[PDB]
């Protein structure tokens, strides 16, 4: 019967849990959930800008021609860089891409290239310029590399080539060139004529010179000859100096940087999915304004910050009485 | 709790009660009823929210992965950038699961705090003429009205008035 | 401490008191003993055993160094490998020294809270029938005998019968 | 703050005490004036100083950048020493600012709770003899000389004299 | 007439930390680091270790005949070299990519080591090269997996063969190029002026030239030997072709057991015990979360920190 | 008329703010400062070393003994080293310093070098040893290196030259040496007969055999040709062996390894400040009693520790009411 007046606290109907370092599963009355754990499991647009899906093609494969890979001959600007673990589509002639990873870092701040013509093939008149292999065939006949050219003896002969080209762009210039490494000496004087050859490269920077190693190996797509690929970075308004007697395998076209920015190759086996967003990771895009994230440490875009837990919940609320 | 209050001497918590996180129960002639106080509460939310931005800000110069690539004859530094790359997800990993234990531990133990001090605003401005019940009410020697009732959740009970 | 009560009203801890880590002191016409809360105790035990356990839980991923080797033109990164492992055994040796020092204070903490609460449990089940002494101790204004010592342990004290 | 006496039922701080952290003011027949607490201020001092010192011993090991070259052809391992340096300065700055936030909580915390203690230090020697205003003030029923007055910043007040 | 409220005293002097207080007496309390090892190099988990005494990895792998304990070693679990090993390369030289291979026995337990060249097969060159640079016995000799060729009948034919790898496993196969002192030694040792080592993967191809140098003698001699190594897949093929100077293989290794393990750096040798953890100045026998002996550890191990001390409260402060 | 005590906290007039995890800008009676802010934006000396500041000579120019960098032919002791970003006397004749990081690297480690006479330039009979280029001027005319020496034909003829030094010194000595890459036969033959050449160099540990290379160049400084240098450390009681028949840059003067310990390379524009500190960054030198800075994460010296924060205040005192 006499007045009285209480002092308390709100609980209501809520099950959710929070932990702390003496206890565990308390239940709250209020908590915010602060980890982003889904992604709708597709590559993307990232802020309205398709990137570059490369399919079956390796970075190789694209820059050097592969045949098989005419599909990414003249890209257009990319956002990101996506490649298969291990793509079919690569050195379709065997051998090796020197400083090949250092060359892909450099992508990562790349853009865009626009790809220009600095050798004509229609310019070696002492030469064969029309060599192909069966290591690279393209609607089933023997082919070669697009950007490139297989330079052979012409009437028994291989005279000295001496070539420059002077990068008058305002771009950085991407250069491509190799050499050929035949299985033995009458392998050499059938393509070269001569038996001891050279390749020498010059810039203002770059100092090469590349002899051939005859040796017999075993065969990777039928070929036991081998090509060894070689890339510069020519400066506007420097130039590019090549000779040689042979085995020389020169460029056709080079590639201009024209937009610098950030970019990323990432592995994964997922095809394109139609589709925009803000943060993409390589198994799938992430859609969520959490703080926190843990579907792949390799992000790129506006993301949360990464996590490798399976939950994170702060407690908002009070403890909850049952 | 640390403080005592919560899921302590006052037993347990309002549903009836849905207006703030800390209140009052009254029942005098002219009825009964819940209400949040506001003060406490806007605290509360205040302190709680400003705890939950500055655990995201902290936490907003993370370490960031990068993609990069070794040949065969590279794995010495590839397995130096992968251990190191793991490293700093690991710290950061615990960084944020160990910031977060204990500041829910500090959450919990705050809203305690504040009931107890919420119990003792009323306490002491009541005195002699309530009887403490020890469960979280305090039983009137007085009649208190609505108004007095008010007087006590603003802080403006006249305690001469009424010994 | 925080909460006063260990070395603080209560002046220092029983020696007598082997059974249990807080608890109680009676006196009265049959006798004296030693009596230990076992509520609290238990508590104080599954939330002390919890942090230990969590803590240990939260470094079981750590880093963990690995011999690398390098050569004579290789002292560049030799010297990276090196800088990047003290690196995170020195950023782990914080976490785990610092972690210690922190939940340590929050642990002694933890116990004088526990008997602050206790003592008001005590305290405010009683209200006018028992004097409070300011020692952590109650002198009884009617005799309780060693069934009532029992119910304020239980907690189950009727008030209104002895007032 | 977590124990209810600062900014609290103590609603202001006293320019008047130039002398110490905690402490009283009196007011007698003879004069009236300020008296800082010196246990609870020294403690204080101890404490406080330790808490810095130990956050600067923690950090007194921690990692230092070193200068490291690298050529046109080496940006991956370039581009890995430099993420490398930057994140553990991230994680060093990280543990610096927390800590320092963290424990400034704490700081104002402990502050809080020893002018609390130091409240019921004096409550709990007077209980009757005084009145409990609710301010932060006991109003004395008898009448407290000025040796009154120190023998209970002493903790020396006999109580079973003024009853 | 009286109830008391109280708590824990006892007789403890155990002593923790805190932020504002330092050596807090207390009730109880947990040491949770392990301060102590065994001082010994012991079987990780029944498997021992191989402890390679005086001899190195290179030593060890082109069989200096100073190693010979280490022809055919057993399963290991892992390895321990000295800081600068007696037993490396008798004939002076050096071992390309040594720190990648020792890397690649980060992860292996077991090697079967196989021929794969007799000395039954070089019909038209000497293949009994030795040098006092590798004494046996005190006697001159090589190291016993490659085999130095000479010329035979003053003449050094063109060599070509070829090894498939017929077997399951990954076969290490390791080979070696001799640097002489002077174009007669060139002609004295292999008669042909101008050699080449041609060596043809499906991914290697490679292409060796000696290399003529006037240079300090090191256990007595001034010629080098330069090793090089690559893993032959299942059913790939190695080639060898050379006109001179070439240090062929006679055995190579299979790689039959992959695993955890590691090359620790110790000077100690062999305890005779067994252990669950083991670092390089002894083994851990401990059930501590964390340990302060040594940061490169194999096994079952706490974890490691730099501290000196990490102790828990448990109880609560102890009043005198 | 009735007695009071009260228990109150102290209060004053600081105006000095601290933060917390639910609260920003809190007014304390105390707080202290633990973060360093501020430096003298000067180069100073090092607990009374000097640095080294090579002015506008690289690293290279200073211990190849390019014409310009003639300042440095023996320097004193340092206590550190200043570089400019892109210093302008470098590598007067064109090409490269390999190895040159991990030569820089080295340098980190030692305080002074003395440097000593390896191979007197009375040694050269039967070669020319006077060779200079317009790429290396000084004072208007064509010079060199000082410390190597550019060795030609004499009376048409190239001898094999064969050279040895014994480091009879108790310290490591820093040795380097040169090959010129020209820019066709012709130039060859012009300077050292000899058409088909090397340079091989051995130690107990060294065993090298360089080539030269024609390549047809971009000119830099004015030259097409280039050079390349290359170091090693010789022990003491060991001893180089230098062999060719053509293209040598031949050491004159070496470097004895006299003082090591703790040094570095600091990239700066600073001048020297005739100044002296405990502790040097490369923007200025710092002196402070705080913990923390936030001047630069290179530093050298007693120095507080870097972090990015800016700013780092402890609550000592209470909080302040107004
Ligand atoms: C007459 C003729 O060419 N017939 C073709 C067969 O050669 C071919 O069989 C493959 O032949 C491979 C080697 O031949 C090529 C090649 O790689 O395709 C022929 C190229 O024209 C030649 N290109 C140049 C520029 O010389 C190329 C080159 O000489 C070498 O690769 C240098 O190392 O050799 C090889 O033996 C394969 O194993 C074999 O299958 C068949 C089937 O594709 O088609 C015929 O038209
Ligand atoms: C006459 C004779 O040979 N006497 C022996 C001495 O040779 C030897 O003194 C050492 O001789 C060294 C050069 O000799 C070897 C060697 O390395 O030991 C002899 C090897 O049979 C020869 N092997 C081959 C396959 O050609 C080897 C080889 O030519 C070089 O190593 C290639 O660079 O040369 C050298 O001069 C030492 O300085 C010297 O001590 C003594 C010492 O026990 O024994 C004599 O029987
Ligand atoms: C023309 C001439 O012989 N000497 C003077 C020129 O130096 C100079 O014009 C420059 O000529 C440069 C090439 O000539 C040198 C050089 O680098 O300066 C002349 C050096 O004596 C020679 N040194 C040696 C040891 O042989 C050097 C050397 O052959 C090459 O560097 C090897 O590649 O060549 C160059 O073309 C410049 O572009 C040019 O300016 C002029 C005044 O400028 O006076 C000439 O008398
Ligand atoms: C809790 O109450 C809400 C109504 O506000 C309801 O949506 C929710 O389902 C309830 N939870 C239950 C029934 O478990
Ligand atoms: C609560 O925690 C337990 C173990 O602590 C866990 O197994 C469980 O999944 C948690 N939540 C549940 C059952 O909803
Ligand atoms: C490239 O072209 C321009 C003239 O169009 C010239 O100034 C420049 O020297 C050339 N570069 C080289 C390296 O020859
Ligand atoms: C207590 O700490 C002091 C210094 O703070 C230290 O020297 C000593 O080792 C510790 N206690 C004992 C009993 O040694
Ligand atoms: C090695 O032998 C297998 C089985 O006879 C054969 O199929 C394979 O082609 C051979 N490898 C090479 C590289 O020739
Ligand atoms: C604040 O007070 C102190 C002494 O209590 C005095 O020295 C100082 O000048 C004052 N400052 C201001 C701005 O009032
Ligand atoms: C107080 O904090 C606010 C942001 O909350 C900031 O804008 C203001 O400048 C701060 N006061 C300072 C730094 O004096
Ligand atoms: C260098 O000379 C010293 C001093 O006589 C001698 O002992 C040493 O063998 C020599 N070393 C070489 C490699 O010639
Ligand atoms: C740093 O500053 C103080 C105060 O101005 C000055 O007196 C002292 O000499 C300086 N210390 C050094 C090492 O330069």
């Amino acid at each position: 019967d006499p007045d009285q007046i209480c002092i308390g606290y709100h609980a209501n109907n809520s099950t959710e849990q929070v932990d702390t370092i003496m206890e565990k599963n308390v239940t709250v009355t209020h908590a915010q959930d602060i980890l982003e754990k889904t992604h709708n499991g597709k590559l993307c647009d990232l802020d309205g800008v398709k990137p570059l899906i490369l399919r079956d093609c390796s970075v190789a494969g694209w820059l050097l021609g592969n045949p098989m890979c005419d599909e990414f001959l003249n890209v257009p600007e990319w956002s990101y860089i996506v490649e298969k673990i291990n793509p079919a589509n690569d050195l379709c002639y065997p051998g090796n891409f020197n400083d090949y990873e250092e060359l892909k870092h450099l992508l990562s701040r790349i853009n865009h290239f626009e790809k220009i013509q600095i050798i004509p093939k229609s310019s070696w008149s002492d030469h064969e310029a029309s060599g192909v292999s069966s290591a690279c065939p393209y609607q089933g006949r023997s082919s070669f590399f697009r950007n490139v050219v297989w330079l052979t003896k012409k009437d028994n002969a291989y005279p000295t080539i001496k070539r420059s080209y002077n990068n008058t762009n305002q771009e950085d210039l991407l250069v491509l060139w190799g050499i050929h490494h035949p299985n033995d000496a009458a392998e050499q004087t059938r393509l070269y004529q001569n038996p001891t050859t050279y390749i020498s490269v010059g810039t203002s920077t770059l100092n090469q010179r590349l002899v051939p190693k005859i040796a017999t190996r075993s065969k990777v797509n039928g070929q036991s000859g081998r090509m060894e690929f070689f890339w510069t970075i020519l400066k506007p308004n420097d130039a590019i100096n090549f000779e040689s007697n042979g085995n020389f395998i020169a460029p056709e076209n080079a590639y201009k940087i024209v937009k610098k920015g950030d970019s990323t190759i990432m592995k994964s086996e997922l095809e394109y999915g139609n589709c925009n967003t803000k943060c993409q990771t390589p198994i799938g895009a992430i859609n969520s304004s959490m703080p926190f994230h843990n579907i792949h440490p390799l992000t790129i875009g506006e993301c949360p910050k990464y996590v490798k837990s399976s939950r994170l919940v702060l407690a908002t609320g009070l403890r909850n009485s049952p | 709790g640390l403080f005592g209050a919560i899921a302590g001497f006052i037993e347990g918590g309002w549903q009836g009660m849905v207006d703030g996180w800390y209140g009052y129960h009254h029942s005098n002639e002219q009825g009964s009823g819940y209400a949040a106080d506001k003060e406490s509460t806007q605290k509360a939310i205040d302190g709680v929210t400003n705890k939950v931005n500055s655990i995201i800000d902290k936490m907003n110069t993370q370490f960031e992965a990068v993609g990069r690539e070794f040949n065969n004859l590279e794995r010495r530094i590839e397995n130096l950038n992968k251990k190191m790359e793991d490293g700093f997800l690991d710290v950061w990993t615990y960084n944020a699961e160990l910031l977060v234990l204990m500041e829910n531990e500090r959450t919990l133990d705050f809203h305690d705090s504040n009931v107890k001090n919420l119990y003792d605003k009323v306490r002491l401005q009541l005195r002699d003429n309530a009887k403490e019940l020890g469960n979280g009410c305090f039983e009137f020697y007085h009649r208190c009205d609505n108004e007095c009732m008010e007087s006590v959740r603003n802080g403006t009970y006249d305690y001469p008035q009424y010994s």
